[PDB]
């Protein structure tokens, strides 16, 4: 009775499969990369060595905005789409209190940045737009979620020309006028592009941090997306393919929801029913932010003849970000779903009796493993957590000790930073680690096996 | 011993020697130093530029010292070892397009005849025991110590000029085969020697391979009362070694005449062999010091100091491996409980399956470096020569492999290689020394526990 | 004369002594093994009475037995004990336990025992007719004689005085075919045979290296040895004098303990041939195996045949059957292994070399530099530059052809790509038109213009292009007249831009030759382009030695064709077995293994044979007229190169079948079957391997092929990719190779676990093999 | 036991290339170095030449005793008393 099921999930995997591949060779990753190689690479000016990768002042940030951004936005060779925009954002003069103690030569203090201590007053030549505050609400924004803190969308903004000649004129009065005080905290440049010659829509957004300590931190994101329209007999093969992946889908969701409406009272003590659970609501999800975007897609050509005003469309990369996201996890989850077929055997049984009948244990294990892993995190974020940048935040931490894990050490910041504490902590992890509890997980397995055979016997 | 011969951080010593004549450009402009030599006028460009800024420092014919404290001794010498014209046999058939041809160095085609110029002895063939050399066994081939040698001066005018003559008149050719230069300093700082030959080999198929050696030494010893001390050392050390040897006489002569089914026995006879050669080289080594005595008689000549190297270097082995294996002899006497007992009984009754497979891993391993070796062997480099595809395997099983490198010299066999390598090495061959381990563990603990 | 002032060595002697030492270990391990089994116990046997009473008076004790002097088995007269143990006025009655076969011939001949008292009784014979073979007869003389008189019979003149004894020692004192025919308690110990075998084949080396390489300017002085083709004359007029020479050396120790000072001489004997054969030029080298060869066939042959004429039964029957079968086996494979190592390390010398003269050629043209190029205008001064240099100037004296130049864009000019970036891989290409054309550009003044087209030749159809690939089409150059026409020809194909214009590669192939190590080279270039301006580059140097067919006898001939007998032999062999069991010849390794060896076998001799034609065609064609052409060696380079690695596969197997043959030491034999046990579930775990890498690999390839450095925060961490390579520099948009996916799907496995599971099963398996081989 | 033959090889190491690798200047970067050693963490490129022999011996026989011998006595010594006390316990 089987052999409906496996035939119907081998058709759903070629789909799938067929799907992926399709979705393999985009190449949307090589132009992406050439250019941001465009923007991140190209020197500031043509004496400096400095590029957006590696500001450190505040005269490296003015001299990118007029130099390595102008050239080569205003010139592979793509068009805008309209207007990019400049947004500050900025905290308050006396935002925090100046011991007494030391008083008669500090004056002015600048807190990190906060909601609370956020300013609001207008500053410099009040003239336009970039020396009042805004609310969130007339932006259209929403947070960013940065490296040394979560920014809101509101602001000092400006929006740019369409003419480099007019542009640059405006970022001239913008530097001559100071507004870069001390009170700046954070600095966001948006725009996007077309580049007609390979039809491929991006939108770039770009980010300078300035910390209370003084410096700069800078930070990126390229997103494309494209307008897919029925122009060959290919793109009609992948449509065909969506379709079919639909009614798959629902084929698949309506005879889970009869399964599940005559066994109501048991449903999650099997675990094949849970794994197609998530698989369902995962491709689900997947296509309404396949349709929402493909609904959507319609506006943005709107701007691309003529129009001198900024679009926001970083509503759209995010949602491709995770569109992209739960495509990998669903591809795994449904080639996971593969191992619930190959059970023909006699020994393929036992195999599966062996790892069903072993879950519990793992999982039980698992418990002290995370606990002695988070202690060894906390030792390593209280030891390095200011010298090595790998041990930053607690969640770098976590991933560095993964890292060291499968074999990816650096030893020398480690080293440096604490001669002693620092060999003792790597040397301790490792050995206890390579050759005492990794080796447990298995020795669960082990016994099991045996014990599973042993039975048959018996049997 | 061991402590005492590892003194203050000679290492700083040998870096910044290293780093001042390897490390540096050949020239301003240009980016080569000595480790990325290509070509024989990248010799010539070292040899006038960086090789002079190093050897000669400012403080009337006053002597140089290199960091404001190592005293370079006597004069710096050049030497080059080169075959004859016509060594090797052509075919008939392009015996017009084809006039001069050069073999490849041996002592049955190295040239003994007077070339260029013949003044002095640069252009002249001096014989080994002449020259009071000997072999070197570099990268290529072993080159012998004889050749055509010239002496520099102690100053950088001399010297510069001298090179320039060299250079002038055509002193490498295409028939040379290899050159060496060799010198020595003090740095009376810290009472230790250090002597340095570079080496650049030029292959009869073209280009050239460079190779150094730095080699610090002692030779003034009894300066200090540690030095006194560490004599002193040294003298129970060799009535230590008498007495076991007398103690092992003593064990082999009647009692147990088989003697040698305890792995221990096995163990003390090579633990004394290794000490009775060090103890000759160290006596033949620092009772032959003649050259220093010659040199310190007149310093405006070469100090011959490479057989002194060369027997630091042999006893430094020798001594590393001695200590190595009285460290190993330790496991005679842990027993003190009854848990180290039984590992060492499970280690004893395992070794004798453990060789019995690894003969059968080491011929598969064996098979598939000569695979590699007769595949990738002509264009990947780390598959040159056998032993290095032993050492690439070895380092593949740990993971410290370029795949990308292996894969372009053989779009295929490349990655069936290394896919059959990496799955049959840590799939079948890794699991049965565990399976063989874990069933003698077992049966050894349920024997005792039963009993 | 002493020789060898030189240091190179000769790996033939090396090899081929290695190979005799180890077979001679090997025979000496199972001959020792079978020795002790047979001496633990020291067709014609039927089953029918032997009651002979027909007289009396012999009362005596008698055992005494019967000589099947039949063919392939004659042992001798056997004898027995009883109860009454022939007490007086007894016949016995009764088999004794003979394993030797007669035939359904005259063979027959009875024994007798006359201990002490004389014999009076009248023993006709054991009347048998008919029990396994019928190889006896019911009758015979039936008479009295002196003592131990044996009658004689079918079924003393000088014709037939010791005609018979010809049939017992034939196998016996000749010392090849002895090892294994050798009667029941005889004192040979069955080793001896085979210690003074390896003296004699050892000492054939020795004396045929010393002839070769010392004594051979006393009779013939100024290089006699210059011929190494058979003409009858040579390398077998040497064989028999030093067959002879030393075959009264070999009788002085066949008449004892100086065998244990005999195994010491045979190692002298081939220290010579470790030293003597050091300087052996690769003709003499090819016919002192020859002359070997020839001189152990004579003995074979001519020598020994003259000397000469001056229940547990069952289960030991097949045992020494068993064990006579592996002695032949080891001999085949013995002699396999050593033509395939012949074929494999004959120039390991030539190996070094090359990997040498590549990396020079690499080193001395700037590879680097042509690595790195994306300006295709800045291709000629590069080539201007350090390419013409390199080929006019007095660093590469030896050439063996002037240069050539050819590439494709097919018909259709290039664009002006956006400055920077360029093409994803080759968009924007043209096709393939094929035309004549003129100076300047495709445009004929009054015929067929100089520059012509250059169609693709009869052979060297290959050239792995990475967009488009030919064999010979393109605007040939000469570049010839080095002084300075070469310069002028650059310049006058960059002004008139005939073949500037609408390109697509480069194929830029000239020559190499290296007169002291031997080796030629052919060193390609490529820098395939997608339009005007940007360009991709490749570089690929093949070194090789030139022999030919026509040279003669050379090593990789003899090599090949003793591979293809060994591969018909092979195929024939499994043949017929296949014809005695028809079909069904399925589901066991067997004809499936069979069938891939024979494969193997016959095309590492096809290749070498075909690069060989190749090489001798082409060298042919480039001596027609040398400074005209190019004549495109590469072809010749690729096919000995496919050839090399073809031969190397095959050493690799066999080598893995010597780790199959150590199960049988007893105490070892348990991994072999330990894995052939385990095997199915180690099939099932590897199928779920498989599974799980494929869906990873899959997983990390599209989380990596989807942002630029901007993956996630959680993945970034856990995602392991193939050693070598980092994160950032990934994705290659020319093509998504399925090598990567593998290495990356298969360490990723390795570094999650998943592959201990293994030591899950093993480890169980080898428990349970130890319970039922040791316990009972 | 696994220590004491670390410390062995460790102290080789240090005598044989602790003048010129920079890696085995001190006996505790010497302990660094083998660690890092099982990660697979280190050049090969400098033990080489600062020995060609003795150096590669150095660096293969390290590797087979650790990965082949030790590693799964450890796995071994789990494996067993893991087994002996879920039988023992479920027995009693
Ligand atoms: C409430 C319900 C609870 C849910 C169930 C709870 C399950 C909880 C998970 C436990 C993780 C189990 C495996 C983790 C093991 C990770 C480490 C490991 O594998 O150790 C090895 C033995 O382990 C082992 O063979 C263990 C088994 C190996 C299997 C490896 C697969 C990893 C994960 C596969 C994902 C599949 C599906 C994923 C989505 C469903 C021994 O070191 P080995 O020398 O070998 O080299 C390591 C060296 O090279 C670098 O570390
Ligand atoms: C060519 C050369 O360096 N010769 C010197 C020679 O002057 C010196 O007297 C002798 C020392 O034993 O050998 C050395
Ligand atoms: C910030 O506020 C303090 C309040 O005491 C004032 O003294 C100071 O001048 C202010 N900063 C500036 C730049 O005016
Ligand atoms: C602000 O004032 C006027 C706006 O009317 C503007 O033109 C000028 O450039 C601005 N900056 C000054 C006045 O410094
Ligand atoms: C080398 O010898 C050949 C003759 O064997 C001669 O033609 C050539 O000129 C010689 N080369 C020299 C002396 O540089
Ligand atoms: C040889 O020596 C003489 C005198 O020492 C010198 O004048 C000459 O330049 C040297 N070189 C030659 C002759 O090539
Ligand atoms: C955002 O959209 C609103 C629509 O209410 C519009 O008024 C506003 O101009 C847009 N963004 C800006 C430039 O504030
Ligand atoms: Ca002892």
């Amino acid at each position: 009775s089987v052999l409906r099921e496996l035939v119907t999930y081998l058709l759903f995997l070629i789909v799938l499969c067929i799907l992926t591949y399709g979705m393999m060779s985009s190449n949307v990753y090589y132009y992406t990369r050439m250019m941001s190689q465009l923007f991140l690479d190209t020197p500031v000016s043509k004496t400096e060595k400095t590029n957006f990768k590696t500001l450190s002042s505040m005269e490296d940030f003015w001299k990118f905005t007029e130099g390595s951004l102008l050239d080569g936005l205003y010139w592979y060779e793509n068009l805008l789409l309209g207007v990019p925009r400049i947004r500050q954002l900025r905290v308050r003069n006396g935002s925090c209190s100046i011991p007494q103690d030391l008083r008669d030569e500090i004056k002015e203090c600048y807190d990190v940045y906060s909601v609370s201590s956020e300013d609001r007053a207008p500053f410099g030549p009040r003239n336009g737009t970039a020396w009042i505050y805004t609310s969130e609400k007339d932006l259209n924004g929403s947070s960013h979620w940065g490296i040394i803190a979560t920014y809101s969308g509101a602001g000092y903004y400006l929006d740019l020309s369409r003419t480099r000649e007019e542009t640059a004129a405006q970022v001239a009065s913008l530097k001559k006028n100071v507004w870069l005080d001390r009170g700046t905290r954070a600095t966001f440049i948006d725009f996007s592009v077309y580049n007609a010659n390979i039809n491929l829509f991006c939108v770039v957004r770009l980010l300078v941090e300035f910390p209370a300590t003084g410096g700069v931190i800078p930070s990126w994101q390229f997103q494309p997306l494209k307008l897919i329209r029925y122009v060959t007999t290919f793109d009609f093969f992948l449509a065909a393919c969506e379709i079919i992946f639909c009614f798959f889908i629902f084929y698949y969701v309506v005879e889970e929801i009869l399964e599940i409406r005559i066994h109501k009272l048991h449903y999650f003590r099997s675990f094949w029913n849970c794994l197609d659970v998530v698989i369902v609501v995962l491709s689900v999800v997947a296509i309404g932010i396949n349709i929402y975007r493909t609904s959507n897609v319609e506006v943005l050509l709107q701007f691309l003849e003529d129009q001198n005003t900024f679009p926001n469309f970083e509503h759209l990369a995010y949602w491709q970000i995770q569109f992209n996201n739960i495509a990998a996890v669903t591809v795994f989850f449904v080639w996971i779903k593969l191992f619930k077929f190959i059970n023909f055997n006699r020994t393929m049984s036992q195999l599966s009796t062996t790892m069903s009948r072993c879950a519990k244990d793992l999982f039980g294990f698992a418990i002290m493993f995370f606990i002695i892993f988070l202690a060894y995190a906390q030792l390593a974020y209280l030891v390095f957590g200011t010298q090595v940048d790998d041990f930053s935040t607690f969640q770098e931490c976590i991933f560095t000790q993964f890292r060291i894990i499968l074999g990816d050490i650096n030893f020398a910041e480690i080293e440096e930073a604490n001669r002693v504490l620092g060999p003792i902590y790597f040397t301790t992890f490792v050995f206890f680690m390579f050759f005492i509890l990794l080796n447990m997980f298995l020795a669960i397995i082990n016994d099991t096996y045996s014990e599973v055979k042993s039975d048959l016997a018996q049997q | 011993l061991t402590y005492g011969m590892m003194s203050s951080n000679v290492y700083y010593y040998t870096r910044m020697m290293s780093q001042l004549f390897l490390d540096t450009p050949v020239s301003k402009t240009e980016k080569t130093n000595f480790k990325t030599l290509s070509s024989m006028e990248d010799f010539w460009k070292f040899t006038e530029g960086s090789l002079l800024d190093g050897l000669y420092w400012k403080m009337a014919d006053n002597r140089s010292f290199i960091f404001y404290e190592n005293l370079l001794l006597g004069v710096p010498r050049i030497r080059q070892l080169r075959v004859r014209n016509g060594s090797c046999s052509i075919p008939q058939d392009l015996r017009d397009e084809i006039k001069e041809c050069y073999d490849v160095y041996s002592v049955s085609s190295e040239d003994r005849a007077p070339f260029g110029p013949r003044n002095g002895t640069a252009w002249i063939y001096t014989s080994e025991k002449d020259l009071n050399g000997s072999s070197h066994w570099g990268i290529i081939a072993t080159y012998s110590g004889a050749g055509y040698y010239l002496d520099l001066s102690r100053t950088r005018e001399e010297t510069a000029a001298q090179v320039a003559s060299l250079k002038k008149n055509v002193w490498l050719d295409r028939g040379t085969r290899a050159t060496f230069i060799d010198f020595s300093v003090y740095n009376a700082n810290i009472n230790l020697f250090c002597v340095v030959r570079l080496l650049v080999e030029f292959p009869a198929t073209g280009g050239v391979i460079p190779s150094w050696q730095f080699q610090p030494l002692k030779l003034i010893r009894y300066v200090t009362t540690f030095d006194f001390f560490l004599a002193a050392c040294e003298i129970i050390f060799c009535f230590f070694i008498f007495y076991y040897v007398v103690e092992e006489i003593l064990e082999i002569r009647i009692h147990k005449l088989h003697y040698f089914r305890s792995f221990w026995n096995c163990l003390d006879v090579v633990i004394v062999v290794l000490s009775v050669v060090a103890i000759g080289i160290n006596i033949y080594r620092t009772s032959n010091v003649e050259v220093l005595l010659q040199f310190l008689e007149d310093q405006n000549t070469f100090p011959n100091f490479e057989h002194l190297a060369y027997w630091q270097i042999q006893f430094n082995n020798i001594a590393a491996v001695t200590v190595f294996f009285v460290w190993i002899k330790l496991f005679k006497f842990i027993n003190f409980n009854r848990t180290m007992s039984q590992l060492s009984t499970t280690m004893s009754r395992c070794a004798k399956d453990l060789f019995g497979f690894a003969i059968m891993f080491f011929i598969i391993f064996l098979a598939y470096a000569q695979l590699a070796y007769l595949v990738f062997g002509t264009q990947v480099d780390d598959f040159s020569t056998f032993q290095e595809c032993i050492f690439t395997q070895f380092r593949i099983i740990l993971g410290d492999i370029n795949f990308a490198e292996i894969e372009e010299a053989n779009r295929v066999l490349g990655p069936i290689y290394f896919t059959t390598f990496v799955f049959f090495m840590f799939f079948i061959l890794l699991n049965m020394f565990l399976a063989i381990i874990n069933d003698t563990y077992s049966e050894v603990k349920s024997d005792l526990a039963q009993q | 004369v002493f020789p060898e002032p030189t240091a190179d060595v000769n790996y033939i002697v090396m090899l081929t002594c290695a190979v005799c030492l180890v077979t001679y270990m090997v025979m000496a391990a199972i001959l020792h093994k079978l020795d002790q089994l047979d001496a633990s116990r020291g067709r014609f046997k039927y089953e029918i009475l032997v009651k002979t009473g027909w007289g009396r008076g012999s009362g005596t004790t008698a055992h005494v037995g019967i000589m099947l002097y039949g063919v392939d088995s004659r042992s001798g007269h056997r004898h027995l004990d009883g109860d009454r143990a022939f007490h007086r006025n007894s016949l016995d009655i009764f088999r004794i336990a003979t394993p030797h076969s007669l035939g359904s011939v005259w063979k027959i001949r009875v024994w007798h025992d006359n201990k002490g008292l004389s014999p009076a009784w009248f023993l006709q014979h054991v009347i048998v007719r008919d029990l396994q073979t019928a190889r006896s007869a019911f009758f015979l003389v039936n008479d009295w004689l002196s003592v131990e008189t044996e009658a004689n019979g079918g079924l003393l003149r000088f014709r037939r005085l010791l005609v018979a004894e010809l049939q017992r020692g034939f196998f016996d004192k000749h010392i090849w075919l002895s090892i294994w025919d050798r009667p029941p308690r005889s004192r040979f110990t069955r080793i001896q045979r085979a210690t003074c075998c390896v003296l004699l084949i050892c000492l054939f080396l020795g004396a045929n290296a010393v002839w070769y390489g010392a004594v051979g300017d006393s009779a013939y002085s100024t290089g006699h040895v210059s011929r190494l083709s058979p003409l009858s004359v040579d390398t077998v007029a040497v064989g028999l004098v030093s067959s002879v020479v030393v075959y009264p050396v070999y009788l002085a120790i066949l008449f004892s303990l100086a065998h244990g000072l005999s195994l010491l001489l045979v190692a002298v004997a081939v220290a010579v041939s470790g030293w003597v054969g050091a300087s052996f030029p690769p003709g003499v080298s090819v016919a002192w195996l020859l002359s070997s060869s020839a001189s152990f066939l004579a003995s074979f042959l001519g020598w020994e045949p003259l000397k000469v004429l001056l229940f547990l039964a069952k289960e030991e029957a097949r045992k020494v059957k068993r064990l006579h079968g592996m002695l032949r086996s080891l001999l085949v494979y013995m002699l396999f292994l050593l033509v395939t190592l012949l074929a494999s390390y004959g120039d390991a010398s030539c190996h070094g070399h090359a990997y040498r003269l590549q990396s020079a050629i690499k080193q001395e043209l700037h590879s680097r530099a042509f690595l790195a190029i994306t300006r295709s205008e800045e291709l000629w001064p590069w080539m201007a530059h350090v390419l013409l240099p390199y080929v006019h100037g007095n660093q590469s004296s030896p050439e063996l052809g002037p240069p050539r130049l050819r590439q494709v864009r097919l018909q259709e000019a290039l664009y002006p790509d956006p400055p920077g970036p360029r093409v994803h891989t080759c968009s924007a290409a043209g096709g393939f038109s094929t035309s004549d054309y003129d100076v300047g550009w495709e445009s004929p003044h009054n015929g067929s213009g100089t520059w012509a087209y250059s169609a693709p030749d009869l052979l060297g159809a290959w050239s792995w292009g990475s967009c488009a690939v030919y064999d010979s089409g393109g605007y040939v150059q000469e570049l010839g007249l080095s002084l300075e026409e070469s310069r002028d020809r650059l310049r006058f194909l960059q002004l008139h831009n005939w073949l500037d214009n609408r390109s697509r590669a480069v194929f830029l192939e000239l020559t190499r030759y290296s007169p002291a190590v031997g080796l030629h080279a052919a060193v390609t270039l490529r820098l395939e382009f997608p339009a005007a301006g940007r360009a991709l580059a490749a570089l690929s140097v093949r070194p090789f030695a030139l022999r030919r067919l026509s040279a003669g006898l050379s090593l990789p001939l003899l090599t090949s064709v003793c591979l293809l007998l060994f591969a018909v032999h092979f195929a024939v062999a499994e043949a017929r077995t296949w014809h005695r069991e028809g079909r069904w010849r399925v589901l066991r390794l067997g004809a499936w293994a069979r069938w891939l060896l024979v494969a193997l076998t016959a095309a590492t001799a096809l290749v070498r044979l075909a690069q060989l034609g190749a090489a001798d065609r082409q060298w042919t064609r480039f001596v027609r007229g040398r400074p005209r052409r190019f004549t495109s060696f590469d072809q010749v380079a690729q096919l000995s190169s496919a050839a090399r690695g073809l031969a190397a596969s095959l050493l690799f197997l066999l080598l893995v079948k010597a780790a199959q043959q150590l199960r049988f030491v007893r105490q070892w034999s348990v991994f072999g079957k330990t894995l052939c046990r385990a095997l199915p579930e180690l099939l099932g775990v590897t199928l779920g391997l498989v599974v799980l890498g494929v869906a990873y690999a899959q997983l990390a390839i599209l989380l990596v092929s989807s942002c630029v450095d901007s993956l996630w925060s959680v993945a970034q961490a856990l995602l392991v990719l193939c050693p070598g390579t980092g994160l950032s520099t990934l994705c290659p948009a020319e093509s998504w190779h399925l090598s990567p996916l593998l290495c990356v799907g298969l360490w990723a496995l390795r570094l999650w676990g998943a592959l201990r599971l293994g030591a899950v099963i093993l480890r169980w398996r080898y428990h349970a093999l130890r319970g039922e081989l040791y316990r009972p």
